[PDB]
């Protein structure tokens, strides 16, 4: 099928490391992280991937000298050999080549300018039955080249490279165009009680495994939402039907749900998960009752109104509360009729929030017990963090004083929000744990860093 | 020579003129060879890559305007 201008698709290299075999997708996690690095994709098993970070977004395939113009001051079909704009969805650091040293070949790095030759990316086919100047078709093969370095994109076997060897880059689909009151996967949204499900924000000792459904103010928090992966690789964000099978990823620490019937049901790490065990899926009603349906995944669930009970497939239990208010959230084939799961998309913005504040609690840590690892010895991701904080600070920021005073206002919101936002999990006081495990110095210890 | 292309997909059209569908389609699908060919497709693969050219023709030149 054809792939159209606006829609998001990633980049699935056939990245064997030259022997065997991983189908790992192009990814770069976007705040904080201008290098480009990885992912799996493909091991749909016992070692579950990472999709939320590869989701490009297509944008611009103009002419190559068309470029030129627009320099010089919607829904197009892609075609071979323009320049193409492209994204990370996420951080919307559009995907780039940048000028450093990672062998004489500049990596590519994720800029969030629109602006200049940078982010765009001429492409040429190795099939001439496919010339450039024509309509890409879903999985197709193809070296991207840079409009600025005029480097060859490349896997560098891992490295990252735009070098003049050629690597090969497929545009697996994920989703085409949403519709308003039709859920989809690869897609936050919370999972309601009437008060919805969310995890502890303790984020402590208590690895955040105990689960509850809840009231109020923590519908707002970013622990009450789920990145839901329906049980497929291509078109993962095509429209949800109440059966198809899914994943559950965890937003807030990026956990995948999967089948602990001890506890009834409950959150485990990112690495126990199976494709198995969290073959979880939506009911219109508690009834025990074709696929994949690829090319768009027809319009059904609503982001509103409409329950879906989710009901599991390894163990085959629904989904219910076990009975302060905390009620639970458990697997077995009753409990009550009101799952009360009246599912709604979560705002953007939200999300990226999340999903970047799990970033930063992903990226502190390594970073303290790093720092702290010295500390035994008297007399390490400090750039990267430098970035992280930059980042965040620019992430978190007034708004202009020289604006109107309406979209200070609700830029304001917007920064109350995201402030909330992070302070809902507190990560803000493990930087107070940092700083604590700093300043010890007079000056010091490493002597180099 | 861009005047012998013009001249020969002229002469391609006098191919076809007094509209001799039987010979267009036979153009399309070269019945009577066991190969078969639709020249027609790449007459229009050729209005392609000449449209390109008028295209980059007015990328370079609308910045100059004259």
């Amino acid at each position: 099928q054809f792939l159209r201008t606006d829609d998001e698709v990633v980049l699935q290299c056939s990245a064997t490391v030259l022997k065997e075999q991983l189908k790992l997708c192009l990814a770069a996690e976007g705040f904080g992280n201008r290098l480009c690095f990885l992912e799996p994709t493909s091991n749909a098993q016992n070692v579950p991937p990472d999709l939320a970070i590869c989701c490009f977004t297509l944008e611009q395939s103009l002419s190559v000298r068309a470029l030129q113009e627009m320099l010089a001051n919607g829904h197009r079909t892609l075609l071979y050999g323009h320049a193409i704009l492209l994204r990370h969805a996420h951080s919307r650091m559009y995907l780039s080549c940048l000028t450093t040293s990672r062998k004489l070949a500049f990596d590519v790095g994720l800029q969030e300018d629109a602006t200049g030759e940078a982010c765009w990316w001429t492409m040429h086919p190795a099939s001439k039955q496919r010339s450039e100047g024509e309509k890409v078709r879903v999985g197709d093969d193809l070296i991207l080249v840079s409009v600025s370095s005029e480097r060859y994109l490349h896997l560098s076997t891992l490295q990252v490279d735009a070098s003049f060897m050629q690597t090969l880059w497929n545009m697996n689909p994920i989703c085409s165009c949403c519709e308003e009151g039709y859920v989809t996967g690869g897609h936050v949204l919370r999972l309601f009680h009437g008060e919805c499900l969310t995890i502890s924000a303790a984020d402590s000792d208590d690895q955040r495994r105990l689960v509850y459904y809840e009231g109020g103010a923590v519908c707002t928090h970013a622990r009450s939402l789920w990145r839901l992966e329906p049980l497929r690789i291509s078109w993962s964000g095509s429209h949800l039907r109440w059966g198809q099978p899914l994943r559950i990823r965890h937003v807030t620490t990026g956990r995948y749900l999967a089948l602990t019937e001890d506890q009834g049901l409950v959150v485990v790490d990112a690495c126990k998960a199976h494709t198995k065990a969290t073959s979880f899926c939506f009911r219109v009603s508690k009834e025990k009752l074709k696929r994949d349906v690829e090319g768009m995944g027809p319009p059904e669930i609503k982001y509103g109104e409409s329950l879906c009970f989710v009901q599991h497939v390894a163990s085959g239990l629904w989904l219910t509360y076990a009975a302060v208010l905390k009620k639970k959230a458990i697997l077995h084939q009753e409990g009550h009729m009101d799952d009360a799961l009246f599912l709604t998309r979560c705002q953007q913005e939200e999300s990226q929030a999340a999903r970047m504040i799990h970033s930063t609690a992903g990226l502190y840590n390594q970073f303290i017990k790093g720092l702290d690892s010295f500390s035994g010895k008297p007399r390490l991701p400090i750039e990267a963090v430098i970035l992280s904080l930059q980042d965040l600070i620019g992430y978190f920021e007034p708004p202009s004083e020289e604006l109107q005073h309406e979209e200070k206002q609700s830029k304001l919101r917007s920064l109350r929000n995201r402030q909330s936002l992070f302070q809902e999990e507190g990560m803000l006081s493990l930087v107070l744990n940092c700083i604590d495990r700093l300043n010890v110095y007079t000056t010091y210890a490493g002597e180099e860093a | 020579d861009d005047e012998f292309t013009q001249d020969l997909f002229r002469f391609l059209q006098l191919l076809c003129e007094g509209h001799n569908n039987d010979f267009q389609n036979y153009l399309r699908t070269q019945t009577g060879n066991t190969t078969t060919i639709n020249i027609i497709i790449c007459t229009v693969d050729y209005l392609l890559r000449l449209q390109e050219s008028i295209s980059d023709f007015y990328w370079y030149y609308s910045g100059k305007d004259v």
